[PDB]
RNA sequence: AGCGCCGCAAUUCAUGCUGCUUGCAGCCUCUGAAUUUUGUUAAAUGAGGGUUAGUUUGACUGUAUAAAUACAGUCUUGCUUUCUGACCCUGGUAGCUGCUCACCCUGAUGCUGCUGUCAAUAGACAGGAUAGGUGCGCUCCCAGCAAUAAGGGCGCGGAUGUAC
C-alpha cells in the first residue's frame, strides 16, 4: 500500500499545475510506484499469484495510459518515460 | 497386460541425495531439455511427423557432442543414456499422437465429400432413387471388412452412379435401407462432421514438448522487462503475461535404467535390502517398502545371486525385474530439495516370470522372437549384436527353479462380457456361448458388494470438490482437491470383482466394448443440437448440455478397461473386444457384446 | 392478396460512410424490428446485437452479410464497407462523434471508431468521444434514434461548437 | 417450490427360491433387477478443517479339497491410495502485498447463518460439528449484507486526441 505523504509527492512532481491531480502524467507515475514496490514484492514471493493478478492489471492500465500519451505527444512521452526510467 | 509397477522409497544419507539431486536437476534435466529443443528444430522433423515415427538414433547421436559440452559433461554414462531414452519416448509419444490425429482427419474429411443427401444424389448419380437402391444392392453383392471394402471401391471407382450407390450404401452401415431420409436428420449428421473436422483440425496445432526449467530463468527475466519496459503493442504485452502466469516445474525428470542389472540388489549387516545404480556404486539406498511388494524386491536379489553363483549360465532376460524409473516424489513442507523430496524407486516386474510355469511362457515368447530375429538379421558390431542374440538363446534354457502355480484354465465357450456405460460403470453377464444362456448377470452393486456405498461417494465428492474448487480459486488459495483416487480405487474393485466372478465361472476370456473415442463423440453431437437451438449465441451454446458434457468428460471407461486388462493378465484370462450394442438395459448389452465375441471368433 | 404486389419491406438508403451499427439500427426502427427479431430475420440468430456493439469476434463473415443482404436489399460488398477495411484497427467502447458532421449527415460513420482517426479532416475537429455538455459517454450507434444525448437532450449538431 | 441423494413401501420379475421332467411350471422368505410411490415416533444417507512409518488386506513350503479356499510351519519392511473409528481444532505474533469502495438502483455459482453466558451501542468469554430450510444436501430456497458478477443511474475536481 501507498502512504498518502508518498502519493502527494507523486502528484506534485508530475502535476502539469497545482490543482492537476489526474492528468495521464500524473496516472503513469503513481502506478510506476505501485509496479516498482510489486515487483520487488513478487521477486521474493512466486508463489503470492493474488498479488500476482495485481500486477498484469497494473503493467496494463500503465501500458494504455503510455500509448495514449504517445500519440497526444512524443516530446512529453519521451521525456516522462526518462524520468520515471522506463525504456 | 502383464507387466506391473512395484514402488519403495528408497533411504540413505544427505549427502547421497544432495548428490544425486544435483546430477539430476543441474546436468541431467538441463540435457532433457536440450535435446527437446535441438530435436524440435531438426532439419527432418517435418518428415518425421509425416511418417510419425522417429529415427532409431537420432536422439543418441546429437547427445554424443553434448556429453561433452560444459554444460552437461558431468555425468555417468547411464544418465546420457537415461536422458536420451526419456526424449526418445516422449518423441514416439508424439509423432503417433500426430500421425494419429493427421489419418483421422483426412478419413473424416474424405467422408464429408462422400456423405451426399438422397436429393444431392439423385443429382450427383443422375439416377432415380429405386436406380442407385439397386445399384447399391448389386455393389453390396460384389463387396462381400466390408466398410473397409466400400471404401476401397469408392475411390478409383469415378462412375458417378456406382460412387453415388457406395455413398447411399456406407450411409446406411454399409446395408439397404427402403426407408426415406429425414432431412433434417441428415443435415444434423452433415453437421456433426464439420465439427469433427474442426475440432480435429485444432488438435492438430498441438505444441511441441515444452521440458522442464528448473531455474525457471525466464520468470524472472520476463518479470523485469515487463516492469521497466514499454510493451511495443498488446501482442508482447499478452506474451509477457502468458509467460509471468506459467508455472516453475519443482522436479527433474526420472532416471531411467531399461537394463534390469544396472540396478545391483544387495542386503546389508542390518539385514536390509539395499540397492546401487551403475556408475553411482558409492550411493548405496536402503529399500524401504510394504511388505506386500518385499516378496518382489527379494527376488530381485535371488535372480541376481542366481546368475552370479551360474557365472552368468543364467539370462537376465529371465529377470523378474524389467526395468526400473528412479524419481524424487514431491514432499509436503519446507527444505533443501534432496531433503524435501522423496526419492522413490519404481520397478517394472512381468508378473508370468514370478512362477517357473510362467517362466517357461516368456521363455517361449522370448526364444521365438530372438530365432525371428537372427534369422532376419543376417557390420563388425552387427555380428556381436548376433552373437549376443544367440547367447541369450542359449541362456534363456537355463531354470531359475521359480514357485509352481498351474496356469489358470478356462472354458473356451465361457465368456463374461463387460458392458460399460456412463450410468452403470460395469455391468457383466456370464454366457455360456454354446447354449446361449446366461449363467450369471451381476449389476454394479453386487460387483462392489460392500464397497457400493462409495459410488455414490465419489458422485457427491465430485460435486463437493468441484465447487469447494470454484470458491478456492477466486480467493487464490491453492486448496485445491478432487477425486480422481477415489475413482481410481473404485475402477480396481470392479476389475477383481469382474475377473473373480470370471475365474469362479471357468470362463475363458473377458470381453470389453471397443467404445472409441466417446468424448469427441458426444461432444459434436451436442454443438451440432446446440447450434440449431442457440444459433449465433456461443455461449448458449457452450451452456447447453453443459453438465452432460463434463460427466461424459469425467467418465473414466479407459482407467476401468485397463485395471481389467491388468487383473485379467495376472490370472491369464484372456481378454477380447466385442461391439457394445446400443440397444437395450446394461443386462442386455453385455450378453449380446459375449455373444458377439464369440460369433466373431474366425 | 393485394393483386400484382411484390412482397416488400421498408428500405433505408446507407450514407456514405455509415456504420452497420447505425445502418442496422435505422432499418430495425424503419421496420420497428428488435435486433433479435431482425437476426431471426435472417437466421444468422443473436448475432446481429453483437455487431451493432461493434463485438467483432468473429468479424462479420462472408456467409453472414450475404444472409443479412437478403433481409436488406444492400449487398454484401456495400454492407462490408461499412465496417473497417481489412487490417484496420478499430474500438468498439469508445464509441465517438463529430457533430459537425452529424449536421450536415444524421449518421455514425465507421471511421470514427478507428484506432487512427482523432480529427475530422473535413471540419478539421478533433472528435468527441463523450457529450461535451454533461460528460455523458455516447450509445451504441444502433440505437441513435434522436440525434441527441440521452441525459441532457443537447442535439448533436449543436455539440459541433463544443469541439476541439 | 425445483434438483440430486437416501431409505421406506408397493408392483412386476429373474441373476433369487421350490420341484422332477434339467427345461420348463409355480412363488416372492432370502439375494438381486426394472427407477413407481413416499418422508413418518420410520431406516438410511449426511460435506467445517486437521491428526499414525497406525491395524487388516502378504511371500514361500507341506497337508486337504470340486474350485473357492482352509489348516499347519517358516519369513515379513516402513511404498502409493480408499474407507471406518478415535482424537484435536476453531488459532496466534511480526512482515510483505493484491483486489474493493463518491453516492444510488438491481442482485451474482457473491458473502454470512451453531450453542449458551453475558451484552442497549459492541462484541467478548466458555462450549463446539448438533451449524439457516427438508430424511439428507445444493450453485436452489429463506433472512441480512452486497464495493469487491454483470449492468443501469448520477455528482463535483483533474484530464478530455481513443487513456482514464
Ligand atoms: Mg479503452
Ligand atoms: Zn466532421
Ligand atoms: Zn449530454
Amino acid at each position: 500500500a501507498l502512504t498518502q505523504e508518498r502519493k502527494q509527492e507523486i502528484i506534485v512532481n508530475y502535476q502539469v499545475h497545482e490543482t492537476d491531480t489526474g492528468s495521464a502524467d500524473v496516472q503513469v507515475a503513481m502506478l510506476t510506484e505501485r509496479i516498482n514496490r510489486l515487483s520487488l514484492h513478487l521477486q521474493a514471493n512466486k508463489k503470492d499469484h493474488s498479488s500476482r493478478r495485481g500486477l498484469l492489471k497494473l503493467i496494463g492500465q500503465r501500458k494504455r495510459l503510455l500509448a495514449y500519451i504517445q500519440k497526444d505527444s512524443r516530446e512529453k512521452y519521451q521525456a516522462l518515460i526518462g524520468r520515471l526510467g522506463i525504456r | 497386460s502383464s507387466q506391473i509397477t512395484i514402488q519403495a522409497r528408497l533411504i540413505s544419507f544427505e549427502s547421497n541425495r544432495q548428490q544425486l539431486w544435483k546430477l539430476m536437476a543441474d546436468l541431467n534435466t538441463p540435457l532433457i531439455n536440450e535435446l527437446l529443443c535441438q530435436l524440435g528444430q531438426h532439419p527432418d522433423f517435418e518428415k518425421w511427423q509425416q511418417k510419425g515415427k522417429l529415427p532409431s538414433t537420432v536422439v543418441s547421436q546429437l547427445c554424443q557432442p553434448l556429453k561433452t559440452d560444459p554444460r552437461f559433461a558431468g555425468q555417468p554414462s547411464r544418465l546420457y543414456m537415461s536422458a536420451i531414452h526419456i526424449v526418445d519416448y516422449i518423441y514416439k509419444s508424439w509423432l503417433a499422437i500426430q500421425k494419429r490425429l493427421q489419418q483421422q482427419l483426412d478419413g473424416k474429411t474424405r467422408w464429408l465429400e462422400m456423405l451426399n443427401s438422397d436429393a444431392e444424389l439423385v443429382e450427383l448419380s443422375g439416377d432415380t432413387l429405386e436406380a442407385i437402391r439397386v445399384k447399391a444392392a448389386e455393389i453390396l453383392a460384389i463387396a462381400m471388412s466390408l466398410s473397409k471394402t466400400l471404401f476401397d471401391a469408392y475411390q478409383e471407382t469415378e462412375d458417378i452412379k456406382s460412387r453415388s450407390a457406395i455413398s447411399y450404401l456406407l450411409k446406411n452401415g454399409c446395408k439397404l435401407t427402403d426407408k426415406e431420409e429425414d432431412s433434417e436428420k441428415f443435415a444434423k449428421r452433415r453437421r456433426q462432421v464439420e465439427i469433427q473436422i474442426q475440432r480435429l483440425t485444432e488438435k492438430l496445432i498441438s505444441r511441441m514438448p515444452k521440458g522442464r526449467d528448473l531455474t525457471n530463468a525466464k520468470w524472472l527475466e520476463t518479470l523485469l522487462t515487463a516492469t521497466t519496459t514499454v510493451a511495443e503493442d498488446n501482442a508482447q504485452a499478452k506474451r509477457w503475461q502468458d509467460i509471468l502466469l506459467t508455472r516453475s516445474s519443482s522436479l527433474p525428470f526420472p532416471l531411467v535404467f531399461e537394463t534390469n542389472e544396472d540396478m545391483v540388489w544387495s542386503k546389508n549387516q542390518k539385514g536390509r535390502l539395499c540397492v546401487h545404480f551403475n556408475g553411482l556404486s558409492d550411493l548405496i539406498f536402503e529399500v524401504y517398502c510394504g511388505n506386500r511388494q518385499l516378496h518382489w524386491f527379494q527376488r530381485f536379489l535371488e535372480d541376481q545371486q542366481t546368475k552370479r553363483k551360474s557365472k552368468n549360465q543364467h539370462s537376465s532376460g529371465l529377470f523378474t525385474l524389467r526395468n526400473g524409473h528412479l524419481v524424487w516424489l514431491e514432499g509436503e513442507g519446507k527444505g533443501e530439495p534432496w531433503n524435501l523430496h522423496h526419492l522413490t524407486l519404481y520397478c517394472c516386474v512381468d508378473n508370468r516370470l514370478w512362477t517357473e510355469e510362467g517362466t517357461e511362457i516368456v521363455r517361449q515368447e522370448k526364444a521365438d522372437e530372438i530365432t525371428k530375429f537372427i534369422t532376419n538379421m543376417k557390420s563388425d558390431t552387427q555380428q556381436a549384436l548376433i552373437q549376443r542374440k544367440q547367447s541369450t538363446l542359449t541362456r534363456i534354457n537355463n531354470s531359475f527353479e521359480r514357485p509352481s502355480q498351474p496356469l489358470y484354465q478356462g472354458q473356451s465357450h465361457i465368456l463374461v462380457g463387460v458392458s460399460l456405460g456412463l450410468e452403470k460403470p460395469a455391468t457383466v453377464a456370464v454366457v455360456d456361448a454354446i447354449a446361449n444362456k446366461v449363467l450369471a448377470y451381476r449389476s454394479i452393486k453386487q460387483l462392489l458388494g460392500d464397497n457400493y456405498e462409495l459410488l455414490n461417494r465419489q458422485r457427491r465428492q465430485q460435486q463437493y470438490l468441484s465447487h469447494e474448487r470454484h470458491k478456492a480459486q477466486k480467493n487464490f488459495s491453492p486448496n485445491q482437491f478432487g477425486a480422481s483416487e477415489l475413482g481410481q480405487h473404485i475402477d480396481r474393485l470392479l476389475a477383481k470383482a469382474i475377473v473373480a466372478l470370471a475365474r469362479t465361472y471357468k470362463a475363458g476370456s473377458i470381453v470389453l466394448p471397443k467404445l472409441g473415442d466417446m468424448r469427441e463423440v458426444v461432444q459434436s453431437e451436442i454443438q451440432a443440437i446446440a447450434e440449431q437451438k442457440f444459433p449465433g449465441y456461443i455461449e448458449g451454446q457452450q451452456k447447453y448440455a453443459k453438465q452432460y458434457r463434463v460427466n461424459v468428460h469425467r467418465w473414466s471407461y479407459g482407467r476401468l478397461i485397463q485395471s481389467i486388462q491388468s487383473k485379467a493378465a495376472q490370472t491369464g484370462i484372456v481378454i477380447e473386444e466385442g461391439k457394445q450394442p446400443i440397444r437395450g438395459s446394461p443386462h442386455d448389452k453385455a450378453k449380446e457384446l459375449a455373444l458377439s465375441a464369440y460369433n466373431l471368433r474366425l | 392478396e393485394a393483386p400484382d404486389v411484390k412482397p416488400w419491406l421498408f428500405l433505408i438508403k446507407p450514407y456514405e460512410g455509415e456504420s452497420l451499427s447505425h445502418f442496422l439500427g435505422r432499418f430495425r426502427r424503419a421496420n420497428h424490428l428488435s435486433a433479435s427479431g431482425l437476426g431471426t430475420l435472417a437466421g444468422i440468430g443473436a448475432i446481429v446485437a453483437r455487431w451493432e456493439r461493434f463485438h467483432f469476434n468473429p468479424r462479420p463473415s462472408q456467409q453472414e452479410l450475404e444472409a443479412i443482404a437478403s433481409v436488406v436489399e444492400v449487398d454484401a460488398q456495400r454492407l462490408a464497407q461499412m465496417l473497417p477495411p481489412a487490417g484496420v484497427g478499430m474500438q468498439h467502447e469508445p464509441i465517438r462523434l463529430c457533430g459537425a458532421c452529424y449536421a450536415e449527415s444524421p449518421c455514425h460513420r465507421i471511421e470514427w471508431q478507428y484506432k487512427s482517426v482523432w480529427k475530422c479532416d473535413r471540419h478539421q475537429l478533433k472528435i468527441l468521444a463523450k457529450c461535451p455538455n454533461c460528460q455523458a459517454p455516447f450509445k451504441m450507434p444502433a440505437l441513435w434514434e434522436d440525434g441527441c444525448c440521452h441525459r441532457c437532450r443537447m442535439p448533436f449538431a449543436e455539440m459541433a461548437k463544443l469541439q476541439k
